[PDB]
RNA sequence: GCUAAACCUAGCCCCAAACCCACUCCACCUUACUACCAGACAACCUUAGCCAAACCAUUUACCCAAAUAAAGUAUAGGCGAUA
RNA sequence: GCUACCUAAGAACAGCUAAAAGAGCACACCCGUCUAUGUAGCAAAAUAGUGGGAAGAUUUAUAGGUAGAGGCGACAAACCUA
RNA sequence: CUCCGCAUAAGCCUGCGUCAGAUUAAAACGAACUGACAAUUAACAGCCCAAUAUCUACAAUCAACCAACAAGUCAUUAUUACCCUCACUGUCAACCCAACACAGGCAUGCUCAUAAGGAAAGGUUAAAAAAAGUAAAAGGAACUCGGCAAAUCUUACCCCG
């Protein structure tokens, strides 16, 4: 989840679980030529590859094999009135590969 | 020879001279960034 | 500042320890001293000045074989590797000090005098009166101070009531208790001081930074000054 | 600039790409072929190495998961290169005067496609692309003289040699900028030049259990094709520049060379003919010669290991091994 | 699957699409946790599915088909949030008293301003963690004039704004002297 | 001449703050020697997601639903829903005591629970 | 004395108490129930914390005296980084045994015989010392960590390429990361061999006596050779949490149990770091000695008595250009006193394979004077080394 | 005829009255805004000068709890400036 | 973060004669003797030619230290953000 | 033409990729200006390593001969504890420090003349003065404070250090 307080781990102990994320991913059309099994996704930057495996594997049960992401730079170029640049967002692309061919 | 290239960027020395730890360690730097909160600085350190 | 002092080790080893440079400054980052800085690097290695220290386990006299004789920076002298039963040790070497010697450390008062076999360690009631000794201790225990340099020895002068006279190096007079351990003979490097530096960069490998061209004009203080011997420094307490 | 080709690779469907690369077209099985020998002997000699490496050493330390690979797998493989290479050569007497090299460095670059730079003040312009491949075989052999070919240089076959629809940095594959270097285990002054059989382990990151955890499970024999491809490519190259043929002087006869993959417990059988080195465009626009690669699924050795005793030793893969080792030169009249 | 990302193919490429109205505090609160758990989890795979729409809308600089939808699955989304938080709270005041969840402390930090410190997990006590213990939470007596002169500012900005509305107020009344009575 | 206004983020800096700042992923595990990650799968969060097979509702709701009071709930309130017929039944037919609170409900300490509500040791 | 470790650098004391504490019947008023410091309150005394749950990334040992396996007698280890002081005498005190110098006239005499000799051998030995000097890696200058293990092993391959000719050399095999102890006593001190790594040659035919027992009765007019004042338990690890074990390096039923030869590397790139020859030597002695020992008390039990069998093992300690041949024959394990039966060790050492080798050409005035190359080739020492791998086989 | 010119609000100032601030969630004293390990570092201490005395060295007004008046009176001061 | 000095761990120095060099010729590299141009200039100290050193008291990357009633200085009353 | 060029480090932060406009480039279409849309995917680096005691004299210079002084970056053992695995961050560009699209400053690896990177001339005419070069009859310092500059690549001295 995000904005939470993980409870602290120790040795033994119980699963961490989570029963409703708010972690909300889009399907984003991919600009340059990818291989056929490969999805992209736009996700915030506290979720993880591992975490994006689980949950595709137990909302959408997509089949994952592999998972790679990187976080993405918006621009702070724009300048608007008054002369303060203006920041756009950033955000982390993944690119999912499918497990069954 | 040449100057006004005195300043060469550096993180690290930029971080460890001029920082919110660095100005909070002594009183005076506790001054300053009371200062700068008074006045209503953006950027209270670097 | 933050100035943490390189002698922090507190085992004796006879391995080489990396020392820090100082340049002069002192704790608080200000020149203190002048004409420091540079240099070699230099590793220091620790030195046993106190001669008769019996390992644990054991008492009384022993000896010791010098395995070598070296360099060291730290220092003008020459140092001795010596084994003693299980215990390397490292020790200032005397004039001739060579592999294969027998040194004795000895703590042992007689009547009779001894032999003065060269680097051996006795106490100066044990050793005969007018003999040349060097590494002498203020006092018992305390380990030796006062003559380490190259080349240097002092004179047994005198041996009355318990006490011992010794001429230091600067020819003034010493009084310790008899039971403070010596050793006799001279120190290695007696050339020492016929060296020549040669270069202005030597003593820059040896990290002597230049003097200041500052011209100071000579005071008072200056001038030859034909000053009485100073009275004999007695560290025996009554 | 230049793609780091891996052997051992983690990317999926990394074959088909390395085919891509390589010119390579790979085929199933193995290839068609052109004193009495003990193998009860060949078997207890190596389930004594593995027992050894397994229950009877005494190990000093808490072997643990990770660290099990080279405590274990490594030496294991040595060890029985060096004992089956030393039963054998009484039966081939290449194998005496063969030398055995333990985890040595093989090194091959080359230069295939061509590319448009996208962006940059070199935009508009023509780059080659360049691939460089660094193996670390954990037992090679080297000789003196070349095996015979598998098929003509002029072999040819109906499988055609897949095609990447993007960018090697899709794999992922990524570009760096070191020292080129063409090696084939030792420097060109060795009178061994040629290669016979090398052996490969792979590393705890692609093991089979998490292959299988990750949904991998169809990524184990493209994994095992992929370093088999990688590594026999490399080693025929660097030893083809090393005769002296290169790009615009391609081979004028296949050479060939054998590996065996393996991770400890299963056991897999490649054997490699390169048949051209003119990969780059200019040179590949009229080239018809395709290098091959036959391989063989991968099979295990034994079952498990209980006590002293090994369970379900595969005389099959023993046998194989030993076919391997025993390959030798053809003797010239 | 990956169908679930995107809307209905009929639907696809329509210019408006029919939605209903979005759940209520208090029709959430009439469904038990698991309905709410449920329905939490198809709201969520309809809100990635409006957003991937959004996003794609965005990309091909065509216009939305239904912005409204999404507003929508987002306010049910909170009710839900807001519903499961009140149980929560109430169940928390119930058994124990307290009344926030995460513990906190009132604490007067370095510039002398009183501030909310929430505690974080830690493993060892609190004495024997440096970082922790570098951190200062008093203030030395060199803040108070500071600390009287935001007042003062603080002071001025009040007083500027009461006085502006006064003016304002009388101003319209000159405008308008019927708002005497 | 660098901008303070900007946000410090794990772009800026040489590689050792480039490599010691995150974007606010939680940690799944620990480092140990030759920089080897290992992974504690307990840490790992683990997703709840339910079969929603023959479930009913639906992400809409239809605009002939009435309109119904807002009446957000209460310690007192649930108290009420919950304990309060128990707590008079037990009175009424006189097997109230006022020493299982807990048998009623109530939790004297969180300690000893997978779920404890003060402090709360357990994710949404 | 001098006392080492400056103040500055030793731990600071803590501030004074306050006096609140001292005065009876009041209670000190701290910031104990704060949960932070304030100058004004006074400083709480904190009890001791324990952990509780066992954490291995933060686990704290027990004190010394309270291991389970703690003896105040201290146990003398010699491992592989020991250097001994005096070296062949101080291990040859330890060990029990008399120094003879030169191979075995058997050994010797095995390859007088030109069939055993390797075809090629001066061309073969050249090639691998050329292939491990500057053919082996992509460096120009390979590093003796490098250059020595690959001449070790391309050597053992060259000897053991005469499987053809003596059929018995293929009942051996070659053990990495092999670990054996042994433990024993002389003059009431309790000395503990534990010898790890290095590569060992495992058989399964024991190897014959080198001696014979007129030799071995012989011995007793020996006598072993002091060096006072040094003690002969100098440079070895003093330890008190140890264990008394008679291992030899493998389990029960291992096909390869009798320890033919032993190498063993000093492979070090820095001249200090590398062991002195008498060091090697020493060091050779006793592993050697080790080994024997082990299998012998695994053989005949653990009692101490002479050993009728004596147990024969080779050992062969490179640097990578010079070579050192060590064959120990174990004759007692009555090594408590000084007098009686002594084991025997032959030696030979300081044997180059070759003097020097340049992995570049030398050129002097624009002429090249050195070719690359080895200089100075002395193939007698690996005829040396032949003769210890064939012994027992041919 | 261009360039241009003109505007009436935003708001601000002095008083009066009244003693003001404080935490959706998450992050923030280490390189602040960084989920998660063995510390002990803790505050207190005359203001000085410019300037006037036509230099300057003693000296030279700086709200300290009721407006006014006593009163610029007593008193202090290179008995000067001035207080 | 320029500069004066110092501290910790690093890096570079082709080729020729002699080899023992705070040695010679001579590139990278450092410095800046003389001339010309420029003087709101390309540059709030530069360009071209020509020069001194270039295995050492040399040059240099990174982090830290010495702060003004001072630091530091192979004393030029140098340098301490033009 | 090739002063370079390619990559890393440091620094900066989307700053010549697509589409719709063309304000604007020290002329001008290019586009570095405006808005929207894409992007850089880890193997390469960063982010490491339980405790208590204990060990570590023998330089580098192809390290082998000699040869030194300035005396030198590059090691362990004993016991206890320890089953578990691939997370996070950087990856773009024509780019940094000098008010600039500044002839200045800028650390390394490879290439040693290039396989990579670029264009001194907007068009015309060929006045004076000025700047950078080439060539010159006879003489060869007679010029000038001075052989300053340019050419060829000398001899003998004096003062100071
Ligand atoms: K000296
Ligand atoms: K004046
Ligand atoms: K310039
Ligand atoms: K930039
Ligand atoms: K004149
Ligand atoms: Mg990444
Ligand atoms: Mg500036
Ligand atoms: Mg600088
Ligand atoms: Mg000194
Ligand atoms: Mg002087
Ligand atoms: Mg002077
Ligand atoms: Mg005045
Ligand atoms: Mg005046
Ligand atoms: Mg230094
Ligand atoms: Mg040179
Ligand atoms: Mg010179
Ligand atoms: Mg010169
Ligand atoms: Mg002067
Ligand atoms: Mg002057
Ligand atoms: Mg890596
Ligand atoms: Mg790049
Ligand atoms: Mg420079
Ligand atoms: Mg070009
Ligand atoms: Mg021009
Ligand atoms: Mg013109
Ligand atoms: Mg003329
Ligand atoms: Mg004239
Ligand atoms: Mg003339
Ligand atoms: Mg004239
Ligand atoms: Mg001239
Ligand atoms: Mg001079």
């Amino acid at each position: 989840a995000r904005n939470v307080v993980y409870p602290l781990y120790r040795l033994g102990g119980p699963q961490l679980r989570v029963f409703r994320t708010n972690f909300f991913i889009q399907l984003v059309r991919p600009g340059v030529a990818q291989p056929e099994d490969t999805v992209q996704f736009r996700i915030p930057m506290e979720m993880t590859r591992v975490d994006l495996r689980n949950y595709l594997e137990g909302i959408y049960n997509v089949p994952v094999a592999a998972v790679r992401t990187r976080v993405q730079h918006g621009s702070n170029k724009r300048r608007d009135h008054r002369n303060v640049r203006i920041k756009k967002p950033d955000y982390k692309v993944a690119y999912v590969q499918l497990a069954h061919g | 020879k040449a100057r006004g290239n005195e300043y060469q960027p550096s993180n690290i020395k930029r971080k460890n001279k001029h920082g919110w730890v660095r100005r909070l360690s002594t009183p005076a730097g506790v001054q300053v960034i009371l200062r700068r909160m008074l006045k209503g600085r953006k950027s209270l350190s670097h | 500042a933050n100035f943490v002092s390189w002698k922090s080790r507190t085992k004796y080893t006879i391995t080489p320890v990396k020392m820090r440079k100082s340049g002069g400054r002192d704790h608080t980052g200000r020149i203190r001293v002048h004409g420091i800085g540079g240099g070699h690097k230099q590793r220091y290695r620790m030195i046993d000045f106190l001669r008769f220290r019996p390992e644990e386990t054991k008492s009384g006299p022993f000896e010791e074989k010098v395995i070598q004789v070296r360099y060291d920076p730290c220092r003008s002298a020459d140092i001795a590797l010596v084994a003693g039963g299980s215990r390397k040790r490292w020790i200032i070497a005397t004039e001739n000090m060579q592999a294969g010697d027998t040194i004795l450390n000895s703590n042992h008062i007689g009547r009779m005098a001894v032999a003065a076999r060269e680097g051996d360690a006795h106490p100066l009631g044990a050793l005969p009166v007018g003999t040349l000794i060097n590494n002498v201790e203020s006092e018992p225990g305390r380990g030796a101070q006062y003559i380490r340099a190259a080349g240097t020895c002092g004179v047994l002068l005198r041996k009355v009531n318990g006490t011992a006279i010794i001429q230091l190096p600067s020819k003034r007079q010493m009084q310790v208790l008899e039971t403070c351990v010596a050793t006799v003979g001279r120190v290695s490097n007696v050339d020492h001081n016929k060296r020549v530096i040669g270069k202005a960069g030597r003593n820059r490998w040896l990290g002597k930074r230049p003097n200041s061209g500052r011209w100071h004009r000579k005071g008072g203080w200056a001038g030859r000054k034909i000053r009485p011997l100073p009275p004999m420094k007695s560290y025996v307490k009554l | 600039m230049k793609y780091m080709v891996y052997p051992q690779t983690f990317a999926l469907n990394a074959d088909r790409w390395y085919q891509y690369f390589t010119k390579t077209v790979f085929l199933s099985g193995l290839p068609p072929p052109p004193p009495a020998l003990d193998l009860a002997a060949l078997r207890a000699v190596a389930c004594d190495c593995l027992l050894q490496e397994h229950f009877y050493l005494r190990r000093r330390r808490r072997v643990h998961r990770y660290e099990e690979s080279e405590v274990i797998s490594l030496p294991f493989l040595d060890q029985l290169v060096s004992t089956l290479v030393g039963l054998l050569s009484p039966h081939n007497p290449a194998l005496a005067a063969a030398a055995l090299d333990y985890r040595c460095p093989v090194h091959f670059y080359w230069v295939r496609g061509e590319e448009i730079i996208p962006r940059g003040h070199r935009r508009g312009r023509i780059d080659d692309l360049r691939y460089q491949i660094d193996d670390k075989p954990n037992n090679q052999i080297r000789i003196s003289k070349q095996l015979a070919e598998f098929v003509p240089l002029d072999y040819s076959v109906p499988i055609e040699i897949p095609t990447i629809k993007c960018k090697p940095d899709k794999l992922p594959l990524f570009k760096r900028q070191y020292e080129n270097h063409i090696f084939v285990g030792s420097k060109t002054a060795d009178p061994c030049c040629y290669g016979h059989t090398q052996f490969h382990l792979l590393p705890d990151k692609l093991r089979r259990e998490r292959l299988l955890r990750q949904n991998c499970a169809d990524q184990i024999e493209v994994v095992f094709r992929a370093n088999a491809i990688a590594s026999l490519f490399a080693w025929t190259g660097a030893q083809a520049m090393y005769q002296g043929f290169w790009s615009e002087a391609d081979v004028t006869r296949p050479f060939v060379s054998q590996a065996v993959i393996t991770d400890g417990k299963y056991f897999s059988f490649f054997c490699y003919q390169l048949n051209t080195l003119a990969l780059t465009t200019q040179a590949d626009q009229n080239n018809p010669r395709k290098n091959i690669c036959w391989g063989t699924q991968s099979k295990p050795l034994y079952e498990t290991i209980e006590d002293n005793d090994v369970k379900g030793f595969n005389d099959d893969v023993l046998l194989q091994i030993v076919h391997f080792l025993l390959n030798r030169p053809k003797e010239e009249k | 699957g990956l169908e679930e990302f995107f809307d209905d193919p009929k639907n696809w490429g329509q210019e408006k699409v029919k939605s209903g109205a979005a759940w209520t505090c208090q029709q959430l609160r009439n469904k038990s946790n698991e309905d709410l758990h449920k329905l939490w989890y198809v709201l969520l795979k309809e809100r990635n599915m409006l957003l991937t729409l959004e996003q794609e809308a965005k990309r091909q600089r065509l216009p939305m088909p239904s912005p409204e939808r999404l507003d929508k699955v987002v306010d049910s989304m909170d009710a839900l949030d807001k519903v499961v938080q009140e149980r929560e709270d109430a169940l928390r005041l119930l058994q124990t008293g307290q009344e926030r969840a995460r513990p906190g402390a009132w604490r007067r930090d370095i510039f002398g301003r009183i501030i909310w410190h929430k505690f974080k997990q830690w493993v060892i006590p609190w004495h024997l963690n440096k970082r922790y213990n570098r951190k200062r939470f008093f203030a030395l007596p060199y803040v108070d004039h500071f600390l009287r002169l935001e007042r003062e500012k603080r002071a001025r900005i009040k007083a500027r704004k009461e006085n502006l509305e006064r003016k304002k107020a009388k101003i319209l009344l000159k405008k308008f002297p019927h708002l005497a009575e | 001449g660098a901008d303070r206004m900007s946000k410090w983020t794990s772009k800026r800096g040489p590689r050792s703050f480039r490599g010691r700042k995150g974007r606010g992923a939680k940690g799944i595990g620990f480092l140990t020697s030759g920089w080897r990650f290992v992974q504690i799968k307990e840490m790992v969060p683990e997703f709840v997601v339910p079969d929603l097979t023959g479930f009913k509702l639906k992400p809409y709701v239809s605009y002939l639903a009435p309109e119904s009071e807002e009446t957000p709930l209460t310690a007192a309130q649930l108290f009420s829903e919950a304990v309060a017929p128990a707590i008079e039944k037990d009175f009424k037919d006189g097997t109230f005591d006022p020493d299982n609170l807990e048998k009623y409900g109530f939790e004297p300490t969180q300690e000893g629970k997978l779920f404890q509500l003060y402090p709360r040791n357990f994710l949404r | 004395a001098y006392e080492w470790g400056v103040r500055s650098t030793r731990k600071s004391e803590p501030p004074p108490l306050d006096r609140v504490y001292e005065i009876p019947g009041l209670e000190p008023i701290t910031f104990a129930g704060k949960m932070h410091f304030v100058p004004w309150l006074a400083r709480p005394i904190f009890p001791p914390w324990d952990r509780g749950y066992k954490d291995p990334r933060f686990y704290r040992s027990p004190p010394l005296h309270e291991h389970p396996l703690y003896k105040d007698q201290a146990c003398y280890i010699f491992h592989h980084r020991c250097r001994l002081l005096e070296g062949v005498k101080q291990a040859l005190w330890l060990t029990k045994t008399k120094l003879i110098e030169g191979l075995p006239e058997k050994v010797l005499s095995l390859v007088d015989d030109p069939r055993n000799h390797i075809e090629n051998q001066d061309e073969c030995v050249l090639n691998v010392i050329s292939h491990a000097r500057l053919w082996q890696t992509t460096e120009e200058i390979p590093k003796r960590e490098t250059y020595c293990p690959v001449i070790v092993d391309n050597l053992i391959q060259l000897c053991k390429s005469q499987i053809l000719k003596h059929p018995s050399l293929a009942r051996r095999i070659c053990v990495q990361n092999s670990t054996f102890s042994a433990t024993w006593n002389r003059e009431s001190l309790l000395l503990q061999v534990r010898g790890s790594g290095g590569a060992r040659l495992s058989t399964k035919d024991p190897l014959p006596t080198i001696a014979s027992r007129e030799e071995i009765e012989a011995t007793k007019n020996h006598v072993l050779e002091t060096f006072y004042p040094i003690s002969p338990i100098i440079d070895l690890h003093e330890c008190n949490i140890y264990d008394v074990k008679n291992d030899t390096g493998f389990q029960e039923g291992y096909p390869y149990p009798y320890p033919h030869t032993l190498y063993l590397l000093d492979k070090a790139n820095l001249r200090p770091h590398r062991l002195q020859p008498d060091q090697l030597r020493a060091k050779m002695i006793l592993f050697a000695f080790g080994s024997a020992l082990a299998q012998a008390r695994l053989l005949y039990g653990n009692d101490a008595k002479v050993l009728e069998q004596p147990v024969v093992v080779q050992s062969v300690g490179t640097d990578g250009r010079v070579f050192h041949f060590l064959v120990f024959q174990l004759n007692t394990t009555d090594l408590d006193c000084n007098e009686g039966v002594k084991n025997l060790a032959w030696v030979d050492s300081d044997q180059l394979l070759y003097q020097h080798f340049w992995c570049l050409p030398v050129i002097k005035k624009r002429v090249v004077v050195e070719p690359v190359g080895p200089v100075g080739f002395k193939p007698e020492t690996f005829r040396k080394f032949l003769a210890l791998y064939l012994h027992g086989a041919a």
